[PDB]
């Protein structure tokens, strides 16, 4: 293809650099050495893969993938085989709204797509949710993404909660809880993958061309972003993975995307919104201030 | 109180992305 101008010689300041990759919760260890240290080797290994992106070294996102993968696999550990594994489609993948996630309760009660279903519970019975459906578009078929549940009747469920701890057993309880806890997140059918990562495919492809304005390479990017993160192609690590890749793509351009601000956890704001929706904000999400 | 509902519970989920096979 076209040689890219590559990572820019004018980086990030330090303390910017150090907090690439971060989750910066609302409502709370971006500070901690540990993490200063990890988010400065993602922004490192970010501008590695961007300099072999801009030389025609890595063709396909799935190989742009891979190599966010080994990055934060040596960062590891028996979790090892589900950070390094994609999800496959004789599963689900659920993600109970706990701390760290307490911050998104909120944004799903007070979305403004939400709306109230029952979601019924063999064990808690009917209960009343706030619910958020993201869904995609592509190819002119809609494809339901991940789902956001918060069950409303709070006074009921502890009480409920209770007796079920005595009568099954803690055990069987978070056995229970831990797939079908009141407020979670249902991800993207894994059935889905084979088509979207095609679709990633695609537009890291023309990401890669040499002839765009930078407005439309920094929508190419966002769009990347939300697709790889909603996807949640991995069993774990995906939303680490989605911001490596969006941000190696960047620096291929000679772009130094700055550290998203905080209180704003990327691959969750994009779980909570459409796809243009997300790349017309994606701008506001990253700190581009000087002061 | 969104999800304050499990207040100590010994069952608490833990919290991040877990997998399970399709019923």
């Amino acid at each position: 293809f076209r040689a890219l101008p590559g990572p820019s010689q004018r980086q990030l300041e330090v303390y910017d650099q150090c907090l690439i990759g971060a989750a910066r919760w609302p409502d709370d260890k971006s500070n901690t050495p540990e993490n200063r240290a990890y988010c400065q080797s993602m922004y490192n290994s970010i501008r590695s893969a961007g300099d072999e992106i801009s030389r025609g070294g890595i063709t396909s996102f799935e190989e742009l993938w891979g190599r966010a993968t080994e990055w934060r696999l040596s960062k590891l550990e028996p979790l090892y085989s589900a950070f390094a594994s994609e999800r496959t489609s004789d599963t689900d993948a659920v993600t109970p709204l706990v701390k760290p996630y307490k911050s998104v309760l909120a944004r799903v009660v007070d979305h403004e797509d939400a709306h109230d279903e029952i979601m019924q519970d063999n064990l808690f019975g009917d209960l009343n949710v706030k619910v958020y459906r993201q869904t995609a578009y592509l190819h002119g078929n809609v494809i339901p993404l991940n789902t956001f549940r918060v069950a409303t009747d709070t006074e009921y469920l502890r009480d409920r909660v209770a007796h079920l701890r005595t009568e099954l057993g803690a055990k069987a309880l978070k056995q229970h809880l831990q797939r079908y806890n009141p407020d979670r997140i249902d991800h993207t059918n894994a059935s889905y993958l084979p088509i979207i990562k095609d679709h990633l495919n695609d537009l890291y492809r023309q990401a890669i061309s040499s002839d765009l304005s930078q407005a439309e390479l920094i929508s190419l990017i966002a769009r990347t972003h939300w697709w790889a993160a909603s996807a949640m192609p991995d069993q774990r690590g995906s939303a680490a993975k989605a911001e490596f890749a969006a941000r190696a793509i960047a620096s291929a351009h000679g772009i130094e995307l700055p550290p998203f601000r905080n209180g704003n956890v990327s691959d969750i704001e994009a779980m909570l919104s459409g796809e243009e929706e997300f790349v017309e904000k994606y701008r506001s999400l990253l700190d581009s201030d000087c002061f | 109180k969104f999800g304050d509902w499990d207040e100590n519970n010994p069952s608490s989920a833990d919290g991040y992305t877990h997998i399970f096979n399709k019923v």
